[PDB]
């Protein structure tokens, strides 16, 4: 096996085509990044030549990716959160976010009160639709059966578990809350 | 959506219900409706021949 | 050294109520919104301003009842003698700038442009004498060539008190030498003071007519630029039809 | 003086305009010869991207970090140049110098042309290089170290960047040099440094100044200039390669 | 953080009163708010309290060599400070339009009055002169904070006493207090601020006006004028358009006033002197009002330094010893040691080559 | 090619060149306007002691009640059905940011913008995300004000097929108020190119757009012959736009016309732009006289 | 274009920092330093309602609105 | 999951880096590199990598004595070192690691200023020593303070003789002298945990999740100079005995080290 | 900013060698030049290329010669931007633009035989004459750097150092005594003061005298130093594109040429406007 340079001849044209993470000029293909040489055959011949480090240190999101999250502060209208892994590798620095009234449910309703629904100190699971404003950046979502809060967090320090799809109870002090309960 | 002159009920609800001056109201200004019109109808077409409302 | 001789001429040979000569321009600049350029005697000053725009930042910063007058100061590293360069910190050109923001906040009718900002820069090329009241009415000229309506044609004018006697307009030489020196910045028409300024001491009996004749000298100013604007607004007028 | 450091005397006059040595005499040498360069990455470990560069009496160390929050639709690219108070002849004041700020943005025109920055919206970059010894061409070293850093902390570029230097000798007939080192730096008239692509064979950054006035003596820096750019980059292309091997198979 | 905002009842309230021309704590137009002078221990330093608002003036001195020109005088440097604490809104770095204005007023007011005698400052010419350095601090704010500053730097600047040398020959020697007697200052005269207020366009003013009738007024007025009968500053700020009999009318009152407080300061100087010469006790802490709750006085307590010795004894005697294991440093090339587990070859090469 | 280095020269005053005497009234800040029993202040204006005050220099107007005063250098005010050319600034969530040399700047509505397809498909929140795509940052549009805010703030709106965001061509910013009021401020000059006399102050000059919403890039070459047009027309409109003349569509015309003599590079010189102002108003005198 | 060999102090810069009995005594841990939960159901398996998808395929196959 | 995760190596008795809890990382040093100095030493303990850097030059003696030659540290940190460091004037950290080191200086009487003088009253030498940390992991004042005074081992004087008439400054820079140093303090840094645990070397992420530091200098006589305790959980006497007694044996690795480089030359 | 549009129909134009002025590819809009316009200085110029506007300021002083060298003086540059040029030059902002354009030319002015430096010494190691060149920028529209460098050169020109005949003998008046004349002085032999001319490139040709709008639409450019007699000084590159080893060489010769008409024509019109002295009046700023 061998790896690369951001740029090298690889192949022509005819001779596969560019994948992830390259560029083409003057009909041949040239090395963008520094990984590894993966050329993906599938099926219909003519590879896909890409290079990947497979050692990611740091990734920029995306319009659409999946991304565990930190909640920070929470308001009437939106909570602000903290981008904390790019849907599994840890990250190195927090980014910043913006849950606005219409991402809640999946279907964009009324009601939909937000104080009972992201309590700060948890961790959630949502999907970015845009990269935002100044003002709000990434304007994450969680309008899916599968994204909501995953692993919440007692009162007094105590690991939570998932009772309903509405509805939280204490397993030590049997206390009833509101969340907003994600598909494991 | 009602939007008679003397009671005004939900004025950006999904279906408008109006007397025929108000459709000319906002049809001389732009008033952004125009463009998600798909069914326009009327009730009463006789009023052509009407004398001062024609 | 004499700075009143007894016949009763000064140093440069004018008298004791008795003003320089100006030489005014209007519309000096084209990118600008405005432009002035006035030579109160052997004192160069130059002002430019700019018209009501958007609040640079936008960090929530307005005012929701009238506009943002905003000033600064500069000055050349050539205008005096010694060389005398000064970074842009200084607590002088501060505090100029201040008390122009404090007179600009009483003349314009700025209750016409909610959220907006006004940019007023006033620079100078020469300093000789009262720099204050050279700088007031650049920008006073400045602001009307850009259109910004005001009560009043604001103008100021300095005095002295040098053995019994009150000056008029005094210049650098005058000015250090450790007298009761004071400053005002009137309205013609109705008389009143925005800002008024004195150091040095000076007994309370002379205060009235040392100010009298601040006043009078103003008022002496007031004709002069008047003429000016008149026959730029005759010559704009002129021009159009 | 400073509220935000220990305060000592208020003056101090450095021992070298006292120095009775009077100077020397450089020599003489080829002129068609490179000093030896060895080249390291990935040397700082909470960096996510490092190199250092050494190479003669040339000792400087670059880092790189990530893309951090805040021509968008399109990332910036900050810079920061600095250089050890212990290099050269004098000490230097800590707070900064134009000369501190001129090469830095002699540096930020000539790695911009390389990254592609369309590829990070509303992020921005930092790039910090530290010159830790001043021991002859030196804006050669903080262009090679630092496009270097960038391909190692696997951001997306065009191509690298491969820096060089050139300087003028003083004698009545003048013959410019390559890789000068300061005892032929401060003797010298003029001095040229040159940013090649070395695969896309394209200039990224110039920079010259002196004596020489003839428009017949720069055809030839800038071409010898492009020919030690082209001789300096097989060692940066096994640096890489070992760079590479080792990051991966350290999984 | 900022400050509360302000209501519109309370402005109604105020104006109604200054209408009636009637105040909320009693005090009538033309008064000040009564005044407490507190002196310290060490020379040149003084609390001041103007109705609520307190000043601290502490004067310092010490010897420099005099720049170029000038070399038979002294320098005086000055610089207020606004603490924190006077006010919440008051921040290290966000209320610079304030502090610009009123080092001005006091530097003017002080330096251009030409009361201190900054001749008879000098040792040497050419040679070390005594720089003064006055200091003022705000503690407390409560409105009219220039008129207590500059009562606050009168008092401390005519309470200091400087140290004393002996000059002959061409010798130089520097007593203490114990070798020669501090010595005092020469004052001229003592220039004396004043404030007005004006309400509702000038129709009505009020003198010495606090931080709630600062909120409810359009512009500010300061006349400081030192004793006999001499003007020495004025300074028009704020939103105020004036006329010329009023200036007038200023003028006198800045007349009285003044007069009147220096009775007070000149009484204060003269029974603080009596006190430290007749030889009773002085300071900061026979200050403390005795009447109140919260204040406690307790003499000195030997607590019982009996029992240290065997405490520390035994507690150095019960404890484990130093350890044995010895490390031994390992050799490279002279330059580079290594001690700790260490490294397997003698040294990388040919690693990936 | 000699690089001319000419020297300056002192301006003369008093526009004695031509002579006129002015038979209106001026005021400057300051003086009293007639102060009869009742009447209406206008804007320029203001009221002190039962005195009408002056507040900007101008001349005054009055029609049958009403004493104001015309400034000769103000910024933009909008007013229903006016012709405005702006560019994008700022583009938010739900909205654009335009400005027009006006006090403020100007919204433009999402609710009001013709989408690409040009009929009824849809409207729902789906497009919100595209909107910010399409009109980007620095791009110019041609809308028409749709009402006055109560800051000063204008709304403009994009409803119609003649609106919407412009192509190729060079854009002449000058002060707005050289543009003359008129019921069709889109032309079609004979020449090779169009033009849109913005009441905002901005001028745009485009190529005809051959037979026949920015739908259409058409990123092609033009042909040599419409840029010596383009060229004569923008130096043509520095021309009269500077000295004093009032700006529509005979002037240039004739301006236009009157310049073909000499080439259009060697036109930058102080008298040759004067021989042509002059001729342009002797025609204009013996046109309209 | 030859490469050298370092030198004492880049072979010093890179250094890569990667039970067998006890030593450093003091320093362990032993020498220095009910609950009856009853648990609900441990996971809610979702095999309930869910409105979201309720309401959705509720009103699509209802297609009624009246 | 953060307290508890370490937790289970702390009652495991084996912490992540691979440590029985009570003793150092590995440290290596080099001397004599950088050759624009009077004298340079570089520092490694596993990561935290700090170069210090000493340049002599001339200076009026103050008024008050004037028979003294200053001494000037600092400490830098790039935002290169670490990431979260930011552009600008030097930090909190930075400060503090400079006026600890100066804190050192004096009270451990390591030089005397009466050394440096030549002639009385007109000039002295003045030593400018910066610190520059290349690598932030943990324990910044024991690396900082060891690269200080390996480097002070190694700055070397030229001979200076001032003459009569000419009374200028004529340098033999061939004949150069040493440095007389009396002392040898070298600090150590506990980190305690929530009420009762201390362990040694500490880490960025341990002092990240700690409650509290602890920092000790020693003589080569058993004196202390100085007792750094920034805050935090609460410590006895017999902690405080349990940490001199690891101390001591720290004290003699170290001063181990510095007797045997400098022979090596 | 300009649209993608603009910036297509301009690139185009340029590639056909017309310009929305009217201009060739290689064709330089006029200046207007003026000296002695500043009263307490020692010289003056006011350059004015467009809408731009330059206003410099040279004042002779005495000194003390530096350490390296004895029989020398020295020149300081200090390049304001005034905040009035343009509002988001308020205050803090234009720093870093000054200390850009007074390094460049400091580089243009590092050398031996700039214009002289034995003239300005008068006692070794113990006096010498010092320089102080004051730019202020007025407005900013566009090519500042040959619209500077041309006001340096016509600055220098009309300096005037009045000459001093103090004797140096401490029997005698060593304390400086000058000629008492209040117009004695000498003139400064600026023949060969270099100035800078800037290329632009955009699409694959070289424009001279780019506006702000044609700047915008190109991606790089390369600054020479070339005085009268055809001699290059200094050589750096601005921009954000790459330029290829070609157009360097094929740059330097419409360099070149452009500067030595440049300099042509300045020795031209300098010589004009001197040949007539104190007629013809000083008209500036009014």
């Amino acid at each position: 096996v061998r790896y690369c340079i951001p740029g090298e001849r690889l192949c022509n044209l005819e001779e596969g085509s560019p994948g992830s993470g390259t560029y083409t000029r003057h009909g041949y293909i040239f090395s963008s990044l520094a990984g590894c040489l993966m050329k993906s055959s599938e099926n219909g011949a003519l590879p896909v030549v890409s290079v990947v480090r497979e050692t990611e240190s740091q990734l920029l999101p995306d319009v659409g990716a999946i991304v565990t999250c930190k909640v920070s502060s929470i308001n009437s209208r939106f909570a602000k959160v903290h981008i904390l892994y790019v849907g599994s590798m840890p990250l190195k620095n927090s980014f910043r976010g913006t849950i606005r009234k219409e991402d809640v449910r999946a279907t964009e309703k009324d009601k939909v009160e937000i104080y009972k629904s992201f309590r700060p100190g948890d961790i959630v699971l949502a999907k970015v639709i845009s990269l935002g404003d100044a003002q709000s950046n990434y304007l994450l979502t969680t309008a899916e059966n599968e994204l909501g809060v995953v692993v919440a967090h007692s009162e007094s320090g105590i690991q939570m578990v998932p009772i309903s799809w509405c509805e939280m109870q204490c397993p030590k002090t049997h206390t009833k809350e509101f969340r907003k309960v994600a598909r494991v | 959506g009602l939007l008679t002159g003397d009671v005004q009920l939900h004025p950006e609800a999904s279906c408008l219900i109006m007397t025929t001056e108000i459709l000319r109201s906002m049809l001389y200004s732009g008033s952004d409706v125009i463009r998600d019109l798909e069914w326009v109808i009327f009730d009463e077409v006789h009023y052509i021949n009407d004398v001062e409302r024609g | 050294l004499e700075l009143l001789s007894d016949q009763g001429y000064r140093v440069d040979g004018r008298r004791a109520g008795e003003l320089r000569k100006i030489q005014a321009r209007m519309g000096v600049f084209a990118q600008a919104d405005g432009s002035a350029y006035i030579e109160q005697g052997n004192t160069k000053a130059l002002a430019v301003v700019y018209g009501p725009h958007e609040i640079r930042g936008s960090r929530a910063r307005a005012l929701p009842d009238r506009a943002l007058v905003n000033c600064q100061y500069s000055s050349a590293t050539f205008s005096t003698g010694e060389r005398k360069r000064r970074p842009h910190g200084d607590r002088k050109s501060c505090e100029m700038g201040l008390q122009l923001r404090q007179t600009f906040e009483a003349a314009i009718l700025t209750q016409l442009h909610p959220r907006s900002q006004i940019d007023i820069y006033v620079q100078v090329l020469q300093a000789d004498g009262g720099t204050y009241a050279a700088c007031v009415n650049a920008a006073t000229l400045a602001v009307l060539d850009a259109g910004i309506p005001m009560r009043d044609f604001v103008c100021a004018c300095s005095a002295g008190f040098v053995d019994g006697t009150a000056l008029a307009d005094l210049s650098h030489v005058e000015e250090a030498a450790g007298g009761p020196q004071l400053a005002l910045a009137l309205l013609p028409a109705s008389g009143q003071i925005a800002l008024l300024e004195m150091d040095a001491r000076l007994h309370e009996d002379h205060l009235e007519r040392v100010l009298e004749a601040a006043a009078q000298a103003a008022r002496d100013v007031h004709t002069l630029l008047d003429r000016v604007v008149r026959q730029h607004v005759r010559e704009a007028s002129i021009l159009l039809g | 003086g400073d509220h935000r450091r220990i305060r000592g005397p208020e003056e101090s006059q450095p021992p070298q305009l006292y120095a009775a040595d009077e100077e020397e005499a450089p020599g003489t040498r080829d002129p068609t010869r490179l000093r030896p360069v060895y080249a390291r990455a990935g040397l700082l470990s909470q960096a996510k991207g490092s190199a250092y560069l050494e190479a003669g009496g040339t000792k400087v160390l670059c880092a790189v970090s990530g893309p951090r929050q805040a021509a968008a639709l399109r990332g910036r690219l900050l810079c920061d140049f600095r250089r050890a108070p212990f290099a050269g002849r004098r000490r230097r004041a800590p707070p900064g110098g134009c000369e501190e700020r001129e090469l830095a943005l002699a540096l930020q025109e000539a790695l911009e042309p390389a990254v592609r920055l369309g590829r990070y919206p509303r992020a921005q970059l930092e790039v910090s290089a530290l010159l830790l010894e001043d021991g002859g061409s030196a804006l050669a070293a903080a262009l090679t170290a630092a496009a270097l850093a960038l391909a190692d902390a696997g951001v997306e570029m065009y191509d690298l960047v491969v820096g060089c230097g050139l300087s003028l000798a003083p004698g009545p007939a003048p013959t410019w040099l390559l890789d000068p080192t300061r005892l032929e730096e401060e003797r010298a008239a003029a001095g040229l440094t040159v940013a090649l692509m070395p695969v896309l064979n394209q200039v990224a950054g110039l920079l010259g100044s002196g004596e020489g006035g003839l428009t017949e003596s720069w055809a030839e820096a800038v071409r010898l200039g492009l020919e030690g750019c082209q001789r300096l980059y097989p060692v940066l292309q096994q640096s890489l390669v070992r760079a590479a091997r080792r990051r991966g198979a350290a999984a | 953080m900022k400050e509360t905002p302000l209501s519109n009842c309370e402005r109604r309230f105020l104006l109604r009163a200054i209408e009636e021309k009637k105040r909320l704590d009693g005090r009538q137009t033309y008064d000040y708010r009564n005044i407490r002078i507190s002196f310290g221990t060490d020379y040149g330093c003084c609390i001041v309290e103007l109705g609520k608002t307190r000043v601290l003036g502490q004067v310092s001195c010490e010897l420099v060599s005099p720049k170029l020109n000038r070399a038979t005088e002294g320098i005086l440097f000055f610089n207020l400070e606004l603490s924190q604490m006077a006010a919440p809104a008051f921040e290290p770095g966000r209320q610079s339009d304030l502090l610009v204005k009123l080092n001005r007023l006091m530097e003017r007011c002080l330096r251009n009055s030409k009361c201190i005698d900054t001749e008879s400052l000098c040792v040497v010419a050419g040679e070390k002169v005594w720089q003064i350095r006055v200091d003022l601090h705000l503690l407390n704010h409560d409105g009219n904070i220039i008129d207590a500053a500059s009562i606050a730097a009168i008092v401390a600047l005519c309470h200091f006493r400087r140290p004393d040398v002996s000059v002959q020959g061409d010798e130089v020697t520097l007593y203490t207090p114990e070798e020669r007697d501090p010595v005092p200052l020469s004052i001229h005269h003592m220039p004396i601020c004043v404030s007005f207020a004006f309400f509702q366009q000038g129709t009505y003013l009020l003198v010495d006006p606090n931080e709630r009738e600062e909120r409810v007024m359009d512009g500010l007025l300061v006349i400081a004028m030192n004793k006999h009968r001499e003007i020495c500053t004025i300074q028009s700020s704020g939103g105020i358009m004036l006329l010329k009999d009023q200036v007038l009318r200023c003028s006198k009152i800045a007349g009285v006033k003044v007069a009147e407080i220096t009775e007070l300061i000149l009484k204060a100087l003269e029974n603080d002197q009596k006190v430290r010469k007749e030889g009773g006790k002085f300071g900061f802490a026979e200050s403390i009002a005795n009447q109140r709750i919260t204040a406690f006085k307790m003499e000195k307590a030997p607590i019982d330094t009996s029992d240290v010795e065997e405490k520390a004894e035994e507690i150095i005697a019960e404890a484990e010893p130093p350890s044995e294991v010895v490390s031994t440093p390992v050799l490279w090339t002279p330059g580079t040691a290594q001690i700790g587990e260490g490294v397997e070859n003698s040294w990388g090469d040919l690693e990936d080559s | 090619m000699a690089m001319e280095m000419r020297l300056p020269v002192a301006r003369k005053p008093l526009s004695e060149r031509l002579g006129r005497d002015t038979k209106k009234h001026l005021v400057v800040p300051g003086d009293t306007i007639t102060t009869d029993t009742g009447f209406m202040r206008g804007h320029g204006t203001y009221m002190g002691e039962e005195k009408l005050i002056a507040s900007v220099a101008g001349s005054v107007e009055r029609v049958n009640k009403l004493i104001c005063v015309k400034a000769l250098k103000t910024r933009y005010i909008g007013e229903v059905g006016d012709i405005v050319v702006g560019r994008i600034t700022e583009v938010q969530q739900k909205r654009w940011k335009v400005e027009t040399n006006s006090r403020l700047d100007s919204v433009l509505l999402l609710s009001s913008m013709n989408l690409p397809g040009g009929e009824l498909r849809r409207r729902s929140a789906e497009d919100e995300l595209a909107m910010r795509g399409f009109l980007q940052e620095g791009d110019l549009i041609s809308a028409e004000v749709q009402a006055v805010f109560s800051d000063g703030a204008v709304s403009l709106h994009t409803r119609s097929l003649k609106y919407g965001k412009l192509g190729q061509g060079v854009l002449v910013q000058v002060s707005p108020s050289l543009v003359k009021r008129q019921k069709t401020h889109f032309h079609d000059l004979p020449c090779g190119a169009s033009v849109i006399l913005g009441n905002n102050g901005f001028i745009w000059i485009y190529p005809t757009p051959e037979h026949k919403g920015g739908f259409i890039a058409n990123l092609e070459p033009v042909s040599l012959a419409d840029r010596e047009v383009i060229s004569r027309l923008r130096n043509c409109i520095i021309s009269l736009v500077t000295q004093r003349m009032m700006l529509y569509d005979t002037s240039i015309l004739y301006c236009y016309e009157a310049s073909l003599p000499h080439q259009i590079k060697d036109i930058l010189k102080p008298e040759i732009m004067e021989e042509i102002v002059m001729e342009t108003r002797q025609r204009l005198l013996e046109q309209e006289g | 274009a030859l490469a050298a060999r370092p030198s004492a102090f880049a072979s010093t810069l890179c250094l890569r920092y990667p039970r067998t009995l006890d030593l450093y005594k003091t320093f362990l841990y032993s020498r220095q330093v009910e609950i009856s939960p009853l648990v609900a159901i441990t996971p809610f398996d979702f095999k309930s309602a869910s409105p979201d998808d309720i309401v959705k395929a509720n009103q699509k196959k209802a297609f009624t609105r009246e | 999951e953060p307290l508890e995760y370490y937790r289970r190596f702390l009652k495991e008795n084996c912490r992540p880096d691979g440590r029985e809890l009570g003793e150092f990382r590995t440290t290596t040093v080099n001397i004599g590199s950088i050759s624009t100095a009077d004298g340079s030493a570089l520092v490694k303990l596993g990561n935290t990598t700090v170069i210090c850097g000493v340049k002599a030059e001339f200076a009026a003696p103050s008024t008050d004595a004037p028979d003294k030659g200053y001494v000037v540290p600092n400490v830098d940190l790039p935002p290169l070192c670490s990431s979260r460091f930011r552009s600008g004037p030097p930090g909190e950290e930075a400060q503090v690691a400079s006026q600890f080191i100066a804190d050192v200086i004096e009270n451990s009487q390591i030089i005397q200023k009466e050394d440096l003088c030549i002639s009385p009253g007109k000039l002295v030498w003045v030593l400018y020593c910066d610190l520059i940390c290349l690598d932030y992991d943990g324990n910044i004042l024991d690396a900082c303070t060891f690269a200080l005074l390996a480097a002070l081992k190694n700055v070397q004087l030229p001979e200076v003789t001032i003459n009569e008439e000419t009374a200028l400054a004529e340098v033999n820079l061939k004949k150069k002298s040493y440095l007389n140093i009396r002392t040898h303090p070298v600090a150590t840094s506990f980190a305690v945990f929530d009420d009762t645990l201390l362990i040694v070397d500490p880490t960025g992420e341990e002092e990240h999740l700690a409650t509290g530091t602890l920092t000790i200098v020693m003589d080569e006589e058993g004196k202390l100079c100085c007792l750094h305790k920034p805050g935090g959980s609460g410590l006895t006497g017999a902690k405080l005995q349990d940490c001199m007694s690891r101390a001591v044996t720290r004290h003699k690795e170290v001063k181990k080290l510095m007797d045997e480089v400098i022979k090596s030359m | 900013t300009l649209s993608e549009a603009e910036k297509v129909y301009i690139v185009h134009g340029v590639q056909e060698d017309l310009r929305v002025d009217g201009r060739g590819c290689e064709d330089y809009r006029c200046v207007e030049v003026e000296t002695d316009v500043v009263s307490n200085t020692s010289g003056s110029a006011r350059v004015k290329l467009g809408h731009t506007d330059i206003l410099v300021g040279v004042k002779a002083e005495m000194g003390t010669p530096k350490l390296e060298k004895p029989n020398e003086g020295y020149l300081e540059f200090f390049v304001d931007c005034s905040a009035s040029a343009t509002p988001e030059f308020e205050g803090r902002g234009g720093d870093d633009l000054g200390t850009e354009i007074a390094n460049t030319l400091y580089r243009i002015f590092n050398n031996k035989s700039s214009v002289d430096l034995k003239t300005l010494c008068i006692s070794p190691r113990e006096h010498c004459w010092v320089l102080y060149v004051d730019v202020l920028l007025l407005e900013c529209g566009g090519n500042l750097f040959d619209a500077i460098s041309i006001a340096v050169k016509a600055a220098l020109f009309n300096t005037r150092i009045p000459r001093v005949r103090v004797l140096e003998d401490e029997e005698g008046s060593k304390d400086i005594e000058l000629s008492d004349d209040p117009y004695d002085c000498i003139r400064l032999s600026v023949e060969n003061v270099p100035c800078i001319v800037t290329l632009c490139k955009i699409g694959y040709r070289h424009v001279v005298d780019a506006t702000l709008q044609e700047e915008a639409c190109s991606l790089a450019s390369l600054l020479v130093s070339v005085t009268s007699k055809g001699v290059v000084t200094c050589m750096r590159k601005v921009g954000k594109g790459s330029l290829d080893p070609e157009s360097i060489f094929e740059m330097m010769e419409t360099g070149k040429r452009v500067g030595k008409v440049l300099h042509a024509s300045l020795q031209s019109v300098v010589h004009k406007e001197e040949s007539l002295g104190p007629k013809r009046q000083k008209v500036g700023f009014l």
